[PDB]
């Protein structure tokens, strides 16, 4: 279930507002959220991601740390 | 040379303050830099007519390009298509309007602190004719001046300031109604006055037209002047220098700076730091 | 660019205040201001970037910049003062220092937190390199200004400011020069959520940058300890630290 976007999205609830990036651009990057904290993961990987950084998007910082993600080399 | 601007999905909590001439005054806490920071704004999600788009941008602009320790520096603005507000720093205390004109929150304000923050917004305002072509707010009152946590005043609301070329409230008029720099020299006298006294002038505003400009000045009296506060003489001299009836005997802000400077040599920073304390606890 | 230009003649009462890494700090009085500014030079391209840097950034927290001095003569930049020094003096020196209290060492890394939060999210963001307990600069009330960009360098990011955060944290928390050792000698157990403040030190200086804190993150988990605090004592540890210089 978590391949569809509305696994990702539903799995974003409790999302805190002060949060730089919405829900729907962690879905398109292919994140979730665990429900703990800021706590987000790629199904490819597994990666969990924390310290947000605000100007950084989600799908940089994702190709930059793990680019051996499957989702970003059929993105690429 | 750049001011930053700020996406409106940044900013939260917009908190309703007051409602000023060039916009409405709010405050909200930035979520994306945790900060308290307070803004303005004409309108809210209307057709944004260039006109005030025009009004804000210079106002970010001139507070752009002359920024003091003493004035109340811009962060930046929101470009939204459809909603126009200025962002700016949060001073956590807030400003004077309140805080003189509140005498169940402020019962006695130390005359320590009422003399040295007198000598910040002149030390702002000094500066801010310094830099050619001299700058002339137009509208410094109480309310423009704002303190920080520590009571350190400092001024905004520049919308409304216009630039001197020489190319050749409606009680707060000067005698002179061609800008003159010496308003800004008889609203410092108002709000060096204001400041001790605690006292708001003209307390039918038609009358005020026909009487300041012809010369009639807020009434005099033992009440609000007592001889008890030292220097009560010099800062008499000062004010009625300061709001004469035409530019050519107002003393320049460094003159006023020379004589208030003597009434300040009475004092200590330790004073300072002890009547903050009684301030800060008759307002709780 | 932009930004005023004042001549050297408007400056009196030049005396020494501090010589920093990029310039010399002078508490200069001025002249139609008549206040003792610091006016910082010694180079000259150097401190016209410097100049560009503090006019691209301008926070509270950042001492204003007010102009420049462009004179053949001499080339300077006029900030506000000081009176009360870094927290150098404020630390480094206790033969007649006291004591200081939690309250304000909180205070003072919650404003380091919050000012290089706000440094790395700027659009570029910045990076600092040069963030140490002698820049940072208090103000008549300790409030936190940062100064001396020189080695800050527009843009190992998001590391050694960090970094810096994390030892200026323990050094401000044990007073004493510097991996330093976190024993209850120097970290004495009397200091209200002690433990969240060794994890917060370890994290802080960790030697993978991946696990390396971001300031945002610092921020959001350090608000409930000054959450504890009010400002009465803040506002009384201040008199009490004047009231014991005498
Ligand atoms: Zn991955």
């Amino acid at each position: 279930a978590m391949y569809s976007e509305e696994a990702r999205l539903k799995s974003f609830q409790n999302w805190p507002d002060y949060a730089h990036l919405t829900p729907r651009e962690l879905a398109s990057a292919g994140l979730y959220y665990t429900g703990i904290g800021d706590q987000v993961q790629c199904f490819c990987c597994g990666g969990k991601l924390k310290n947000w950084e605000p100007c950084d998007r989600a799908w940089s910082e994702h190709r930059r740390h793990f680019p051996n993600c499957f989702f970003v080399l059929g993105r690429n | 040379s750049a001011l930053p601007t700020i996406p409106y999905h940044k900013l939260a909590d917009l908190r309703y303050l007051s409602r000023g001439a060039s916009g409405t005054v709010s405050s909200a806490r930035h979520a994306d830099w945790r900060v308290q920071v307070a803004v303005k704004h004409l309108h809210i999600h209307t057709p944004l007519l260039d006109s005030e788009r025009k009004d804000v941008l210079r106002e970010a602009e001139i507070l752009h390009k002359a920024r003091f320790s003493y004035i109340l520096p811009i962060l930046g603005i929101c470009n939204e298509p459809e909603f126009l507000g200025i962002v700016t720093e949060y001073m956590p205390n807030g400003s004077l309007n309140e805080l003189l004109h509140r005498k169940t929150e402020y019962p006695d304000v130390a005359w320590p602190l009422r003399f040295r923050i007198l000598h910040e917004i002149a030390l702002g305002v000094n500066y801010l004719h310094n830099m050619t072509p001299p700058l002339l707010h137009h509208d410094l009152k109480t309310q423009n001046i704002l303190l920080d946590n520590e009571f350190h005043v400092k001024i905004a609301d520049f919308g409304l300031s216009k630039w001197r070329m020489m190319s050749l409230t409606i009680i707060y008029m000067p005698p002179e109604n061609r800008a003159s720099i010496k308003h800004d020299i008889y609203s410092y006298a108002v709000i060096t006055w204001e400041v001790l006294s605690r006292k708001q002038p003209f307390e039918n505003p038609l009358q005020i037209m026909y009487s300041v400009s012809q010369g009639h000045r807020p009434v005099i009296n033992e009440e609000s002047l007592p001889y008890d506060i030292p220097h009560r003489a010099r800062m008499i001299s000062l004010i009625e220098s300061g709001w004469a009836q035409n530019p050519d005997e107002r003393p320049s802000f460094l003159k006023c700076l020379i004589e208030l400077e003597p009434v300040l040599r009475t004092f200590e920073e330790i004073t300072f730091l002890e009547a903050v304390i009684q301030l800060k606890k008759t307002k709780l």
